[PDB]
């Protein structure tokens, strides 16, 4: 189901639908929607791919990303290993503490990007809810 | 040996970290340390090389852990035979048992006392089960003990 | 060993010590004071007393070799240099005043009355005395008991504690305590005591709880060394309470705590007002007592009453029969000036009586003023012939109330052996005695003697039956005289028992029969000195017991022995409604108890407790020397302990002794007769505090208590080391987690930062975005 989407995806990329996506191809749908990248970007964003972008190339970079990382049960345990009382919830200020100076301490930033989307609401953060939208 | 101060190496760090990272560690800690690299030290015992009752009493660096290793290590262990001994001395009818009631007297109320936590904790951890008497052979459970967390 | 459950069971050392200079002077207010010499003369040496610092003479022969501090509270006094009453008084008072109370002279063991409750009875104790061999662990009568148990065991043979002391010494509350301690080691035995001791226990001037009756309990056991059943013998229950109570004491426990309201439903059950200051039978001397709370002791009772297993009817029935006694008193009479004979005043009182006991308070009455062939009684032939009645209720109460507690005790269950204690009434001297006294003294003495016989005459003995060496040593202590004075064949008690089948003897022939015989024919025998206590009533002649002198006045000794009610009320009574009532002379009767209780107690291997009254205040932590050192003296301490030097009294089983003592040199021992060989060889013990034997082992006096110290000490070392054992078990399990956590965060640390970079991928944006 990650490979309907892929597809149907590279159809509505592939605009000049020829089975193929080129810089113009890409800034083409980039523009239709939201700010496009610049020549440079859409350069070295197509050289990353050695050959032409079938759909074979294509799912084989995109595949190349989402490789090496584990489960949605495996992360939502190592979270669990601080929820002593099984809660499904982690106190704000906690996790906070963990990331930002403990075992390889996050950075400010590290720390802005990650909470813009984090799901705290009472204090207390969903590390559930946060483990899907991290994951699946 | 060296390997072996390294290992010292190793968990002091995991435990001076805990206590806040700055490269020295709460007294009153150094025996779960050493409770790390094998050794079961008596609190008499801990004591003696340099333990404390309380935290923040006193904290100290790898420098002066040392010797406390080398001391908690010459500091004799239970065999089996004693603990099978000791235990014996308990049973009125001889053959290997005595009661969950009893048992935990003896652990919280005998010798150098033990929480009544530590009690529920280590039975729930063994999985130590009473019959229909309330009875419980000590000979496994010892063993178990002596197994480890991880056998 | 910081186990603190030690805090008033573990003694807590040196100079200024010249073994020359410092010695034990005589003194009246201590005993023995200590004393630094001056200056010899020929017999007349000059000392300075260390205390005030002031200076005196002394005979030299009257100074006592002190102790080296090396023997400070020394927890075995026979390993002491010097074993001499100011050695030994000085080494109790030492510890006692330290919360030390018990102490090991020898072979048998030394309690002082602490006054106060100390936290050395827990169930937490209890554990680390379990299978201690004396010498391996403090001074403690759970030590005692656990030994007479392992003994019993190992040597297959039945053990006894015959725990003596004086009135108000702790013979009691440490016979409980044992067994309380052997049971724990069930409910309804425990429990056993709180009805007896209701029923037959009252407050004395000596003692707010004094037991008025000997008890010998037996504990058997089964084939898996369990408590399989036991049983209980009394002796000697105090009629006369019932009726009278000298000035300051009270009647049995009971009569107070059923007026106290501790269950007002009871009242009416009863027929009772909730007032003891309103029977005359309970009011007479005390009502209250400094202690004793009656309503709750009143609750507790009926509660054990229920534990025991007593119907409701059953329970009810008892509570009755004491409270109709609170009646019989009531019943007032008068004459009519004529013959006398004597008629009722009322009848109010007399019916409640009649009523609870289930019979006609008519034909009471009736045959109470003129017992039948008829015989009318006068107006004081009455009220003590009432007297002769509550008495004599009272006395088969208590009897079937033992009878019955026993049903409950005796279990059908698989018996081996057993281990009985001992508990009977102590010596006790008051302002007046009478027969009751001489009946719980003569008790006592013989028991002392039985010590001396086990303990000097019979060690002996033994060495000769095996056929070793040795030669004799007399430590002078008979009493088989005053005893003989008072049971043998032309004896005190049997004069007094053929006075009684004479109806025309009286107080003055059966006083001038008594001259007759012993008056100069016995020296034990003392016409009544001179007054050593105020309001000391009448005495007619003195006797020289174990503990003390006794001028006994025998006034009224012919009815005391030979009871007397109404053989017609017996009939009354005999067909009662109630199911409870329905259904040879004193002294021989209780000698004959009492030969046989001696005979019982003779085939057994007797430990030896000795309570001890630390003064006569009753007050918490405070001695008094004199009184002590004076204790040390009549109950043959010192000598005691002589034999356990001199001597070696000591004698184990190799297969006792493997089974108690090889976790003293367990790294050496790979045949009992070798092991031990071995265990004694490893503690490099010296060959003089022991010997050889075929089948057992002999150890020097004192010595095994300290091996039973070395034995505890181990015992709980190693239950500390299971215990670490247990702790780095516990903290090593948590190390993943320290473990876990490290592990669990680097998950989310690499994890996010990857969701993290994929985000900022041209790609996965572009993407993200077509989405929709």
């Amino acid at each position: 189901k990650q490979i309907q989407e892929m597809k149907e995806a590279f159809s509505m990329i592939d605009v000049d639908r020829d089975g193929f996506v080129s810089k113009e191809d890409i800034k083409a749908i980039s523009e239709q929607l939201g700010r496009a990248p610049d020549d440079k970007e859409l350069t070295a964003m197509l050289k990353e791919a050695p050959g032409p972008l079938n759909f074979t190339m294509f799912l084989s970079i995109f595949s190349d990303k989402l490789s090496g990382t584990d489960s949605e049960e495996t992360i939502r345990n190592a979270f669990a290993m601080f929820d002593e009382q099984e809660t499904k919830k982690l106190n704000i200020e906690y996790i906070k503490d963990l990331l930002e100076n403990m075992g390889d301490n996050f950075n400010k930033d590290e720390m802005r990007m990650t909470f813009k989307e984090a799901p705290v609401e009472g204090g207390k953060f969903d590390y559930v809810k946060f483990t899907a939208m991290i994951k699946g | 040996s060296q390997d072996e101060i390294d290992d010292l190496k190793d968990v002091f760090e995991l435990f001076d970290f805990w206590d806040g990272r700055d490269g020295a560690v709460d007294a009153f800690k150094l025996g779960d340390v050493c409770r790390c690299l094998g050794i079961n030290p008596r609190n008499e015992d801990v004591f003696a090389v340099g333990g404390t009752h309380k935290m923040g009493e006193k904290s100290l660096p790898f420098e002066e852990f040392l010797p406390a290793y080398e001391g908690l290590m010459d500091c004799e262990q239970g065999t089996f035979a004693d603990y099978m001994e000791a235990f014996k001395t308990f049973d009125r009818e001889g053959q290997g048992f005595i009661s969950g009631a009893e048992l935990r007297h003896v652990l919280t109320a005998l010798g150098e006392r033990l929480s009544d936590e530590d009690v529920d904790e280590i039975i729930k951890l063994t999985d130590l089960q009473e019959d229909l008497e309330g009875n419980v052979k000590y000979e496994d459970f010892v063993k178990k003990v002596m197994a480890g967390p991880y056998p | 060993f910081s186990d603190p459950d030690f805090q008033y069971l573990a003694v807590d050392q040196t100079a200024a010590f010249d073994g020359k200079k410092n010695c034990w002077v005589p003194d009246e207010k201590e005993g023995f004071a200590s004393a630094e010499i001056q200056s010899s003369k020929g017999d007349e040496i000059t000392v300075k007393i260390v205390a005030d610092s002031s200076t005196r003479t002394v005979k030299k022969d009257d100074i006592q070799s002190m102790n080296p501090p090396k023997f400070e509270k020394l927890e075995d006094m026979a390993n002491m240099t010097y074993l001499n009453e100011a050695s030994v008084l000085y080494n109790l008072r030492s510890r006692y005043t330290s919360g030390l109370i018990y102490t090991y002279s020898g072979l048998f063991c030394i309690a002082v009355n602490p006054y106060r409750r100390l936290p050395i009875y827990t169930d937490s104790v209890i554990a680390k005395y379990r299978g201690k061999r004396k010498t391996e662990i403090p001074p403690h009568l759970f030590s005692v008991a656990d030994n007479a148990y392992q003994n019993m065991v190992t040597d297959r043979e039945n053990q006894s504690c015959l725990i003596t002391g004086e009135s108000g010494a702790g013979k009691t509350e440490n016979t409980k305590k044992v067994i309380m301690y052997l049971a724990k080691v069930e409910d309804q035995i425990i429990q056993a005591n709180p009805v007896l001791e209701a029923y037959g226990n009252a407050k004395t001037t000596r003692n707010n709880n004094s037991s008025r009756f000997g008890k010998f309990i037996r504990i058997h056991f089964g084939p898996t060394g369990k408590i399989a059943g036991a049983d209980i013998e009394t002796y000697l229950l105090e009629k006369s309470r019932v009726t009278y109570q000298q000035s300051a004491e009270r009647n049995y426990h009971i009569f107070y705590q059923i007026c106290s309201n501790a269950i007002p439903e009871l009242n009416d059950v009863m027929l009772v007002t909730p007032d003891s200051g309103l029977y005359s039978f309970i009011n007479q001397g005390c009502l209250t007592v400094d202690n004793i709370d009656d309503v709750e002791e009143f609750k507790l009772c009926d509660e054990a009453f229920d534990i025991l297993g007593f119907t409701k009817e059953e329970k009810q029935s008892m509570f009755k029969c004491t409270a109709s006694i609170l009646h019989m008193g009531e019943m007032k009479f008068k004459q009519r000036p004529r013959e006398e004979q004597a008629e009722s005043d009322g009848t109010a009182e007399a019916e409640k009586v009649a009523f609870l006991c289930g019979i006609n308070a008519g034909d009471l009455l009736k045959a109470l003023l003129k017992p039948k062939v008829t015989k009318g009684q006068n107006m004081n032939q009455v009220v003590n012939s009432v007297g002769a009645l509550a008495k004599s209720l009272y006395d088969r109460m208590f009897n079937w109330l033992v009878r019955r507690v026993n049903k409950t005790l005796d279990t059908k269950a698989k018996r081996n052996y057993y281990i009985g204690v001992l508990d009977i009434a102590g010596f006790e001297i008051f302002d007046f005695n009478s027969f009751e006294q001489l009946c719980i003294n003569y008790t006592n003495e013989r028991l002392q003697q039985f010590f001396n016989h086990h303990m000097f005459i019979l060690e002996q003995e033994e060495y000769k039956k095996e056929g070793i060496a040795w030669e004799f040593i007399d430590f002078g202590m008979d009493l088989q005289m005053c005893i003989d004075l008072i049971e043998k064949p032309m004896g005190i008690l049997s004069i007094l028992e053929e006075e009684c089948m004479f109806p025309k003897a009286d107080d003055k022939s059966f006083q001038d029969k008594l001259y007759q015989n012993h008056m100069g024919k016995n020296r034990m025998f003392t016409k009544p000195g001179k007054p050593t206590r105020p309001n000391q009533g009448p005495a007619h002649f003195e006797l020289h017991h174990y503990a003390g002198n006794v001028p006994y006045s025998i006034t009224g000794w012919l009815e005391k022995n030979k009871d007397p009610i109404n053989e017609n009320v017996v009939a009354l009574l005999g067909a009662s409604k109630e199911p409870l009532v329905a259904e040879q002379t004193i002294s021989a009767v209780h000698r004959e108890s009492l030969n046989k209780l001696m005979k019982n107690l003779y085939s057994t291997h007797p430990h030896f407790v000795r309570c001890i009254i630390p003064n006569e205040l009753k007050q918490p932590g405070l001695v008094d020397a004199e009184l002590v050192l004076h204790q040390l003296q009549c109950n043959g301490v010192l000598e005691g302990i002589r034999i356990c030097r001199k001597g070696f009294p000591s004698r184990l089983i190799y297969s006792e002794f493997k089974q108690r003592y090889s976790i003293l040199a367990p790294n050496a021992i790979p045949d009992g007769k070798t092991v031990s060989e071995k265990i004694l060889a490893g503690l490099q013990m010296d060959p003089a505090e022991y010997r050889l034997g075929t089948t057992k082992v002999f150890f020097k006096a004192g010595v095994l208590g300290n091996l039973e110290e070395m034995r505890d000490e181990r015992l709980s070392k190693i239950i500390s080391m299971f215990q670490a054992h247990i702790r780095g078990y516990l903290i090593r399990k948590a190390y993943k987690k320290l473990q876990d956590q490290r592990i669990g965060l680097s998950v989310i640390q690499r994890n996010i930062r990857k969701w993290l970079v994929l985000r900022n991928w041209q790609w996965w944006k572009l993407y993200s975005k077509v989405k929709p």
